């Protein structure tokens, strides 16, 4: 059959990678959501590899974020932002994902107040008790709303009731300002 | 490729079909 | 002295900057060879609409086998039916690794020397910068992947940064002098001598050109140069295809498709040899990164701006670097240009915006940006520089198909005569 | 209705098949991931049949890989790589899959250091505790990044907490450099 | 909204139906897979209705097949083969499905050696412990590879650990050599 | 992004609605399947709302049907029939759905012998133990096969092992002979 | 009868394939060309993947009487071109006749789908024939 | 310099906006039109959402010397039309200069995507210049 | 690009193919 | 828009490029 | 439908805009 060359999300190639380990302390939206990145990539091409331990020290329910900085060069008002996630959790917690947008004068935000995060729901492929998967995108205004901030985008992972345990997977995300050229046998 | 779409008329020659009378 | 019909089709394709053979025909002493080729040339699908047309060049050279095999050939022909067979040269064990000389690598992995050597001779006598190292690979197997399959690389179209005075151009000529005096007569000679040196460096680096200098001439046998029989050139234009579905509506894809004729007038073949015809597709080196020389100078001096003739005709060449011409220009690449040359020609302009839009055949990176502080490597066209703007090189970057009508008068017994004994 | 002739993954036909049996010892990314292949096919057409026993001798969490060698002939920078997986596990472990790329001077890599593996997340059809299914693709640069290596691509299967038991299914994967011609009744 | 007239699988209309009852003894690939058909339809239009009892007499893990004969008339090298399955199992076993191809000089194969079966993975809609659903297709060469055999195609259902119990659903499958004409209100 | 105006199923607007309450006694195909309708709508536009109690008086495994009468006016041989279902069951039973066709001289069939029902499998979105969801369609011949009958179509819901309990959701279904016009901002 | 000229990215000039180029091959000396016997060569001498078991007897220096078509080896594996992407006779065995006769499968590769075989046509055949033929009226009428 | 005539579904004829139509406004009596002083009015008097803080001094009965373009308020919110869908100066504040100068953002709305900004072009500039200029040969040659 | 699609005829010159007789 | 696609020739005027000899 | 795309010129008649001097 004919090969399908269009996709909702195209993972970065050979670049913008980082591995996250150790503990990850999810938090409630009333507090400050953990941005498990200090080495926050940003060609808004990001591939974060997870091999950490989901730890419930703070709240038993909440969420954490994997973010990447948006390129604000484009004169276009807003562009598409796709993400691709695959996470297996040792402890049944029924993960849930989505795209988010938040600004910060800081270059490497370690956390962001829940009240400052904007949400964008996405087609979630799977949502079993132990694994969440999704590959989708959403439209997001890319210019800084408050003169002087940096614009961040990324996927957030939440749960109604987390369970201490290991988590493993990949959180990829990209702002589309380039479509990767590809060999199409019939052209 | 004008005629090729339409089956000929067989108008040349004599009468072939006797069917009892006029039939459209 | 009867007719032999050698007409035939040819489907080919190649990389941009590289010179490829598209059709070769062996000829014999006494032959009258005529060739009228006609076809169309295309480029792989473009990412965006059409921007600029590529310039195509077709050549047809004649090369005496003697030029290839040397004295060994003379003996061959002399000894006639007793001659020790001519040697073949080797190719790498891959089908395509003979592409530069327009042929698939035969079953035995070796091709006739005249193909290989001619290609070389052609390249060394007309395509490379006269100052660049003479190309001297001994066997097609000594060639590297890219070269062997797509042909050698040639020089970018001429411009201020790709046509600098040969790198070894004198910037000052010293003349010794006794501790307290100077021989004004010697000084006079000194200049004269210099003049001969310059003329040579600037335009008489080839023997043949020096002899022309004297108002003399040289046969093509004198320096073993392939004989250029016909040179054609044309622009490759095409059309855009309109996108019509929900998301593609308002999008365009450039399909370049140009028809062309390349005709060689009846030519007389004095000795056995080959008639090779090659093509070369190039894109004028436009770049959103290049700027006017004067825009880049930090301290504008009278000598730069004024354009005072008195100065322009008596100053020495000027050494500058690519950094002085492109924003991301490499400072390690030095070139020697002629004073106030920037006042003799204007450069093309591309708003820095196109700088990162894939689909335009512009050099989105200062020439030589990924080859290192090496001039030759910057001047020679790097075909990868274009990979960016093609939807997919299923047929390399360009490709074409044409009919080569060849008629050759020659002494040739009829097939009937060959197969019949009595 | 009209038949849909375009697909995200086209499984090889009559070729590049191999059956994997015995034990499969998953490993953590900090170590060396198991490439359960010695008879690694490569028209980058591969169909691996699984009928083995998932054994947790080393780590309780980790992953294994099914790989195939990439054809580096194409002058195109990068081409699409599709995979189609169906795995039923006897022991609830919530599998998870994805495409990967890794180089090696070796022709038949038996394992690959996790640090040397590059990830490409994919739409995962199902991710129940006992079965993972997916049929998707991703864009991958096909030329060897380090002069002299061979380029491998394939799907990786991971888990936050594996469970010793039998596993059965099919891991198919292909690099698109040919679209299989097919009978279309209306042409 | 506009009606979507293209589909990955079109179930046969009014023809090629058969109901399978009784026991179904799944088997391991090392043995002979059960082809639960003697009344094997073949316009490669097949709709098999299941209302049987999944019985684990032989192996505890394995698979069974629902097959239909391929029409080899077409001069085209290979054509598309779609299947549509919906199976609810009483005993949690995490079913798994896929398209298969196998030849046999026999007109009504009752079983087929696992070594003689070729696999084609498909997008599996659902794969819960008790129900597997899928509607997809794959490309398959339709001409007999060994002069004198008949070519069969169908869907196979496997499991890492089956559980004795009732099974109910529909296994539909068809070789596309005709697209069913349909009323499109706007033409 | 651009809005997707094509869909596999378009639910009727403001018409053809009915609410079903009370008990629903599923049955095996060997018997007579329950057509939980007396107020059977038929612009083959139907929206049935469920808020009943799934009761296992008869068989522990089986199925029930929600039907709607087909308009046989069209001279076209057959047209598309889409359905959209969302059902949450209190008792884990792993529902399963699909489109069906059956004739009857009666205007309001209260039940239909399983042997008289024809099946059409569909892409089932979800099939967890407690909820089944699907939105798909299938091609069905619309003219009465036996001179004098009425043609009914609808979705059937089955289970390998039902569990007495409440069920709630919506079973929508329609025969496409009209595509609902819709505001498309760019036209 | 519909045919495609047998172009092939695998065929090369005879002279390009010879290992030991001799006076008799290159020179094109008439005296020789008219009095030598035929030459036996094999498909291997004409195509890279040429079958060596297929022998053919050609006329001396015939390669100097005609030039062959050329297709860059690149098209060699692009589906959609009616070129012979495999030396003729590659799948029929060391048998000349089988190589010479056109094998229609060699083209299956380049068609989207043979719902109507490889080619097809429709035309009107206007035929007029003068002949002794009693009118239908005469046939059906007895007296 | 590329510009779009400032058409707007929000602008209306001056006279349509006046609340108290006076002889001086309507009559178009010459005697008056030539001897009255300029008239101060605000954008509010010309656009429905006109900013009242932007004052302008126009010439008496000028509205009788020219007619304005008209766009049914319906196009007012359809993206894709290069009309000013908001009274000029609506987002620059009570500042005349800022309203008069073209605000390019006012158009962002109607473009599928400014990958090449809003406009773009390509042309060949044939320039010939006669001038005193020694040949390159003369420059590079010493003697 | 008319001729470029069709392989030449090689009609000029003498006869080249002797194959035993007439062969289409 | 014919010339606009092709970079001019700069054929008018004298010789500018001395590079040692003939270079295509 | 040529003029209908371009807003008229209002070139007929006298001068209307005095703005202090020349303004493009």
């Amino acid at each position: 059959m004919y090969q399908n060359f269009v996709t909702k999300h195209d993972t970065a190639i050979q670049t913008s990678r980082f591995s996250v380990t150790g503990n990850v302390i999810p938090a409630a939206p009333t507090g400050n959501i953990p941005v498990i990145n200090g080495g926050s990539i940003t060609a808004e091409r990001a591939v974060v590899n997870l091999y950490a331990n989901m730890n419930v020290s703070t709240s038993s329910d909440g969420s954490f974020i994997v973010a990447m900085k948006v390129d604000t060069s484009p004169t276009d008002p807003n562009c598409v932002i796709s993400a691709g996630v695959n996470l297996s959790f040792a402890g049944t917690s029924y993960p849930i994902v989505g795209i988010v947008r938040f600004e910060s004068a800081s270059e490497q935000p370690t956390s962001i107040a829940g009240s400052e995060v904007e949400h964008y729901p996405i087609e979630m492929s799977v949502g079993s008790g132990g694994v969440c998967s999704a590959r989708d995108c959403a439209t997001v205004d890319i210019h800084p709303r408050t003169s002087g901030n940096n614009v961040f985008v990324g996927v957030i992972c939440s749960s109604a009731k987390w369970t201490s345990g290991r988590v493993i997977g990949t959180i990829a995300t990209t702002q589309v300002i380039h479509e990767y050229q590809v060999l199409q046998p019939l052209k | 490729m004008k005629k090729a779409r339409r089956s000929p008329s067989r108008r040349k020659g004599a009468r072939l079909w006797y069917v009892g009378g006029s039939q459209f | 002295r009867e007719i032999v019909d050698l007409s035939h089709l040819a489907f080919d394709c190649g990389m941009l900057g590289r010179l490829k053979t598209v059709s070769w025909t062996p000829v014999i002493a006494g032959d009258s060879f005529e060739l009228d080729a006609v076809g169309a040339l295309r480029l792989s699908p473009l990412r965006r609409g059409l921007a600029i047309d590529s310039k195509v060049d077709f050549f047809t050279f004649y090369i005496p086998h003697r030029h290839v095999y040397g004295d060994q050939w003379i003996q061959f022909m002399r000894d006639g039916v007793n001659a020790q067979p001519l040697p073949s040269v080797t190719c790498n064990r891959y089908p395509d690794h003979a592409g530069y000389v327009g042929t698939i690598v035969p079953a035995n992995n070796r091709i006739p020397k005249f193909l290989h050597q001619s290609y070389l001779n052609i390249y060394n006598n007309y395509f490379r910068a006269p100052w660049m190292p003479e190309r001297t690979e001994a066997n097609p197997s000594n060639l590297n992947e890219d070269d062997a399959r797509y042909g050698f690389r040639c020089c970018h179209l001429k411009n201020i940064w790709s046509a600098p005075l040969p790198p070894e151009t004198k910037l000052a000529e010293e003349m010794g002098i006794e501790s307290n005096s100077i021989d004004i007569m010697g000084l006079q000679a000194a200049y004269a001598q210099l003049h001969t040196e310059q003329e040579r460096t600037y335009f008489m680096q080839r023997y043949r050109d020096v002899i022309s200098s004297f108002g003399g001439s040289t046969s093509y046998d004198a320096d073993n140069r392939p004989l250029l029989v016909m040179h054609t050139d044309f622009w490759a234009s095409g059309y855009d295809v309109d996108g019509t579905d929900q998301s593609s509506l308002g999008q365009f894809s450039g399909r370049v498709q140009q028809t062309f004729k390349h005709s060689v007038p009846r030519f007389f073949v004095p000795e056995h040899g080959v008639m090779m015809t090659l093509a070369l597709i190039r894109f004028p080196p436009i770049s959103p990164l290049e700027h006017h020389y004067l825009a880049g100078k930090s301290q504008l001096t009278y000598t730069d701006l004024a354009g005072d003739p008195a100065l322009i005709g008596n100053l020495p060449p000027r050494e500058i670097s690519y950094r002085d011409l492109f924003r991301d220009g490499r400072s390690g690449i030095k070139i020697k240009v002629a004073e106030s040359i920037w006042y003799r020609t204007h450069p093309d302009y591309v708003n820095f915006k196109y700088h990162d839009l894939h689909g335009f055949p512009f050099l989105d990176d200062a020439p030589g940006t990924s080859t290192g502080d090496n001039l030759q490597e910057a001047i020679l066209v790097r075909h990868q520089d274009y990979d960016a703007c093609f939807q997919s090189q299923q047929l390399l970057q360009w490709n074409k198909q044409a009919r080569y009508n060849v008629s050759v008068y020659r002494h040739m017994p009829t097939v009937r005569d060959s197969i019949m004994t009595s």
